[PDB]
RNA sequence: AACGCCUCUAAGGUCGUAUCCGUGCUGGACUGCAAUGAUAAAUAAGGGGCAAUUUGCAUUGUAUGGCUUCUAAACCAUUUAAAGUUUAUAAUUUACUUUAUAAACGACAAUGGAUGUGAUGCCAAUGUAAUUUGUAACAUAGUAAAUUGGGAGGAUCUUCGAUCACCUGAUGCCGCGCUAGUUACAUAUAAAAGCAUUAUUUAAUACAAUGACAAAGCCUAGAAUCAAUUGUAAACGACUUUU
RNA sequence: AGCUGGUUCCUUCCGAAGUUUCCCUCAGGAUAGCUGGUGCAUUUUAAUAAAUAAUCUUAUCUGGUAAAGCGAA
RNA sequence: UUUAUCAUAAAAUAUAACUUAUAGUUUAUGCAUUUUAACACAGAAUAAAUGUUAUUAAUUUGAUAAAGUGCUGAUAGAUUUAUAUGAUUACAGUGCGUUAAUUUUUCGGAAUUAUAUAAUGGCAUAAUUAUCAUUGAUUUUUGUGUUUAUUAUAUGCACUUGUAUGAUUAACAAUGCGAAAGAUUCAGGAUACCUUCGGGACCCGUCUUGAAACACGGACCAAGGAG
């Protein structure tokens, strides 16, 4: 569940009398250089035949978020199968990370649809520059002067004291 | 008293929920800590009013019908459904667990020698910290009453008599704590023995 | 194994020696340059002068009680007092509480709630 | 930042006191330049030391297999598994009380009417700072929520 | 509002559960519901993004320019001369209390403890004349009263 | 309000069943518990009782190497998640209650053990101890030992409700203790043989309870049940009456 | 009496089948299969492979189900 | 990505003349002051605020792989009949008698450098052979030259509580005690059985697919009693 981004390649076998099979490429999210494969030809599969083990994996290469740092709104299109249902959907999720948008994105789906994780398709992936985002949710992150209140705590448990005497004192002021 | 730490540990049943605050004493009295439980009658228990009514209602429709005396004591005080609460989280069919549950005692609205004790927060038991805004909550002696608790009259009076005495003794050691610190303060700096240990100590007391 | 001093005449523990495993070392360090050193006090100085099964000799039909531990031997006392003494002195350096000199005196306290395990000790 | 830890976990050692390498700072603190490497912790409870106050209130067991040989045993102290892995290679005893003597002279003379079962610590049992301990004899578990008795000898430095 | 903390452009949060850990740190930039960009370069923490959960945010609110990289910041920082009044705050005096509180290697404990008994004979010694309760007494005399006059004056008496 | 609006509903709020649950009615926790009475045995005897006692001595727990403990004062009164703990000035109150101004621990890190919060301990002990320390000075802060009478108050399964307080007045004089600080003088324990000291792993002592041999120090002098008997009672015990 | 009931010490090691066929057979046998025991002949599958047995793969055959078809019989 | 730095867009976050309000208050329904998660990219401007191109920093950051590089704690085990009729052998340390030089401790000693032989890697050169494509690399094999490092051989004999010898637990030490018969003290034990604690234990025989069965025999015990 691990979401770490893979870019994998493969051309369906090789003969010296029959050249160069075409080179297909994706990214896939996957915690897992395997998952990473078998992704690859499920959704290659789609398109284009290749069956693995008349399929030739090529390369499993893992490709390097380009802005962690970097504050940015990504919109993602997906697919997901209902029990007697599958649909399209559009939602954008603000992250650091593509790795991390996809993470918070199998989790968001899960809970609201139910969305299973093997029912779960990606579709497609942009990074939304600026007021084409949609998200209510999303744009009010846009704003300027984001001040926000800190609405509420949390409390460890208890302490260091199992035996708080101290009483938390819900308070905070 | 004299135990592995405190033999008695008098806590507050106020805003604990009573099934965090059973199990984590079903704990404590297994562990050995002895411990007593007062005001449960100030003992919440999550789901509005009227959903706990229904919910323990149902449990006295359980009834041994050959002889009903072998049969379930729906108890009323909100003491004994604390009390309920705690003994079923214990196995209670062993001996070990027949002296867990002597380890055990559940007053409502705290009585004798237990006020001029430290009621302790078990703070995991704590209702405002666990439970999430905006839900409704019961409260047990609202519940105890009407499945026939008769004692919501009586103790709420007990209660009231016992705060004015526990009023006057808050009053006077208000005032007696003040004339403590002072009595420190004005001979500490007038030699050094307060200073030695005080500023070596540094810490934040 | 180790030798171990209180420095005697203050929290009274002899010339006594005890396992490396029954001690926590502390980070409180006393000089120990000033001293005679147990050079002089090695396995056989302490090894008992002696546990016969009785009255010196040789085979006389005995009886109970002879000193397994007790005296005490005069060459021992001397061999403290000399020690202690140099002790005493690296010792009064340092200011009272718990345990250098009239800091030694006086029984330990991890008090209740305290702890044996985040004292770096 | 695997580095900035490598270079950050020299400092502790050079403190100790010594082998003598790297400062580069950690706080205990004033510091010049540091609340830099970090405020404890904690998680504690007490005694400490002849005996950690300690409660066998459990045996190792399978869901329903007794399996007694080893024993759990809740440092008081101890929250973490840090703080219980202090006491792994503790002695250990349990001292109880009898009607009836037994024991005549071998050391001391105990008049047992006191009895001791001498046992080690062993290894952390507690996600939650309770650990294993072995016994020589074993405990009977009559002794269950009673206060066994935990001597900080074998302590490493 | 009267004013309950903020999670705001600048008010500060002393992360609990990092690598960080009790490091001072300001709010850069407010990134999702769930996380805020903070940056604490004279508590030396580098530049990262962080959960709310990870951090309590604190009373100290500093007009800051909200989306500063690292260099505007550490100039701002100590344009604010935010590490001298985050010394002076005695909650964080009373946070490098449990630094120390740590070991205090045993020698140093029972001073406290020896010497607190030198304090706790001075209490009683001082108790039992104000109005309040009543407060009295025309004794009985010549020790006791002597004995009160024994704080005050001090001189001539007993017995 | 959602849905500028509007609406029995989302939040909050009112009335409302032969229902339900009490009141009530019925068994009465076999011994779950309270209150109260007499508390024996009678003298050539002693017996019990206050025994919480007090002594030789014993038993047992505590602390178990003084003590390497412990605590029935004690962080409210709450709607409660912007909900909120307080101080002070100006008012206000029986109520950390009520009002305006200024701040403040802005469910941070803090805090949650101890402020041991009537500032405990492990102190007293100026050698702190399986001995106790004893004895001298200085100056500062400054300590107190005893008895009796009177007036009012308190008690929810609680270790003595014919009990324990508080206050006020009176009596005198054992001066019994003195502590902390600094400093003098002397010494037993401590030298527990052991160089591997933990191993079979202690107890002088301290506190709390219990005991009782012969003896000692105070107080007081029942009834139950069976026989016989009633009929209000009943198969028999038992119930209710009786001398 | 093909039926029911019972059958008398232990340990060690291996260890089933309710299927085939025929039988007035169908509450049972025989028979084959599964089972053990007894061994025997040779170990390049044996005592100080260029000989296999049987499972993949490969190479070389077969098939009318799934699917498909009805503007194919 | 980020630090440090340059250019451009550009200040879209903040700073910043100034414009406005509520309101405590002030001045006299309105104003002036100031405070206000109540105003306006509001002007020039600033921090390049973000984006883009360039340069970077002990080059970051993530991941993965690798070195007995160095090292600590704890746990359980430790057959040892090693001549019942079978091994005790191997190595290492230390001393012995080749020298020198430099260095450290500065005493005892210790290290490195100064040989021949063989192998190996690294440089250059040449041939083959396979391969990715030929700009250039990689492979297997062989030879040659140069220099350097590393490793092994040329290091025997004596002694050794040295390491292992393939289940290598003992140095070292304390304590109980075998104290004549007599007999103390220590350790150890689900004997019978009692106790205390946890956990587990449904009735056997049998036919039956399956038995604890609300299936059948068997109250209990002895002795006869059936491949």
């Amino acid at each position: 569940g691990l979401l770490k981004e893979y870019e994998v390649v493969g051309r369906k076998l090789p003969s010296e009398k029959e050249p160069q099979t075409p080179l297909y490429k994706m990214r896939i999210f996957a915690p897992d250089n395997i998952v990473a494969k078998s992704r690859f030809w499920y959704f290659l599969r789609q398109l284009k035949k290749f069956k693995k083990t008349t399929g030739e994996i090529v390369s499993i290469k893992q490709v390097y978020e380009t802005s962690p740092v970097k504050i940015k709104n990504f919109g993602i299109w997906l697919r997901y199968d209902s029990r007697s249902g599958t649909h399209n959907m559009y939602r954008e999720y603000r992250d650091l990370t593509v790795g991390g948008a996809v993470t918070q994105c199998y989790r968001d789906m899960g809970a609201r649809h139910r969305a299973r994780a093997h029912s779960i398709q990606i579709i497609k992936v942009d990074s939304i520059p600026a007021a084409k985002t949609r998200r209510v949710h999303v744009k009010q992150f846009h704003d300027s002067k984001i001040k926000f209140p800190l609405v509420q705590r949390v409390h460890h448990k208890g302490n260091r004291k199992l035996f708080s005497f101290r009483k938390p004192r819900t308070y905070f002021q | 008293m004299t135990g592995l730490t405190n033999r008695t540990v008098v806590i507050d049943g106020r805003g604990h929920l009573l099934g965090r605050l059973a199990s984590v004493v079903a704990k404590y009295l297994l562990q050995g800590g002895k411990v007593a439980v007062v005001r449960c009658e100030e003992l919440n228990l999550s789901g509005h009013f009227y959903r706990n009514k229904i919910k323990f209602l149902a449990y006295l429709r359980k009834r041994c019908n050959v002889n009903p005396a072998r049969g379930p004591f729906h108890f009323r005080a909100p003491s004994r459904i604390f009390y309920k609460a705690v003994r079923g989280m214990i196995p209670h069919k062993t001996k070990r667990g027949q002296a867990a549950l002597a380890r055990l005692r559940v007053f409502d609205g705290i009585p004798s020698p237990y006020d001029k004790r430290r009621r302790v927060v078990v703070p995991i038991a704590m209702r405002v910290l666990t439970l999430r805004s905006d839900r409704k909550y019961c409260q047990v002696g609202r519940l105890s009453h009407e499945v026939g608790w008769h004692y919501q009259d009586v103790i709420k009076s007990l209660e009231r008599k016992r705060k004015a005495k526990l009023r006057v003794t808050l009053k006077h050691n208000r005032e007696l704590k003040k004339l403590t610190v002072k009595a420190r303060e004005n001979i500490a700096k007038a030699a050094e023995p307060f200073n030695k240990i005080i500023k070596s100590y540094g810490y934040e007391v | 194994l180790l030798l171990v001093t209180g420095p005697f005449a203050l929290n009274s523990c002899p010339l006594r020696r005890v396992s490396q495993r029954y001690v926590i070392g502390t980070s409180s360090k006393v000089d120990l340059g000033a001293f005679k050193v147990p050079e002089h006090l090695n396995d056989a100085y302490f090894r008992r002068l002696k546990a016969k099964k009785d009255k010196k000799t040789g085979e006389a039909d005995i009886f109970a009680a002879k000193k397994e531990r007790f005296v005490p031997n005069e060459q021992r006392k001397k061999d403290q007092k000399e020690v202690d003494a140099a002790l005493l002195k690296v010792i009064k350096a340092h200011p009272e509480g718990k345990f250098f000199a009239k800091y030694l005196q006086n029984m330990f306290a991890l008090h209740s709630s305290q702890y044996p395990h985040r004292m770096r000790f | 930042m695997a580095d900035t830890q490598a270079k950050s976990t020299t400092a502790p050692k050079a403190a100790k006191a010594q082998k003598a390498p790297k400062a580069v700072k950690a706080p205990k603190a004033e510091k010049p330049a540091a609340s830099e490497a970090k405020v404890s912790a904690k998680k504690y409870k007490r005694h400490g030391r002849l005996f950690a106050k300690a409660v066998f209130t459990g045996y190792k067991r399978g869901l329903r297999n007794q399996h007694e040989n080893q024993a759990i045993l809740k440092i008081e102290g101890a929250r973490r598994k840090e703080h219980g892995s202090f006491y792994v290679g503790k002695r250990c005893v349990y001292v109880y009380k009898a009607e009836t003597k037994k024991c005549v002279p071998q050391h001391p003379e105990r008049k047992t009417r006191v009895r001791a079962v001498w046992g080690k610590v062993t290894r952390i049992h507690g996600n939650t700072g309770a650990v294993r301990a072995r016994f020589n004899r074993n405990l009977p578990g009559h002794a269950m929520g009673h206060r066994i008795r935990i001597m900080l000898y074998p302590s490493r430095i | 509002m009267p004013f309950e903390r903020f999670v705001q452009t600048g008010r500060i949060a002393k992360a609990s559960a990092g690598p960080l850990k009790g490091r001072l740190v300001a709010i850069v930039d407010v990134i999702d519901q769930n996380r805020v960009l903070v940056d604490g370069p004279l508590t030396g923490v580098p530049r990262q993004e962080y959960r709310l959960n990870n951090l309590h945010l604190t009373k100290y609110r500093i007009k800051f320019p909200y989306t500063a990289p690292t260099r505007i910041v550490r100039k701002a920082w100590t344009e604010s001369d935010l590490k001298a009044q985050w010394k002076v705050s005695p909650w964080s005096v009373k946070a490098q209390n449990i630094c120390k509180r740590s070991s205090l290697n045993d020698f140093d404990r029972f001073k406290l403890r020896y010497a607190k008994r030198q304090r706790n004979k001075l209490l009683t010694i001082a108790f039992n004349t104000l109005k309040k309760r009543t407060k009295a007494d025309g004794t009985p005399r010549v020790l006791k009263k002597d004995r009160r006059e024994r704080l005050r004056a001090e001189k001539a008496k007993g017995g």
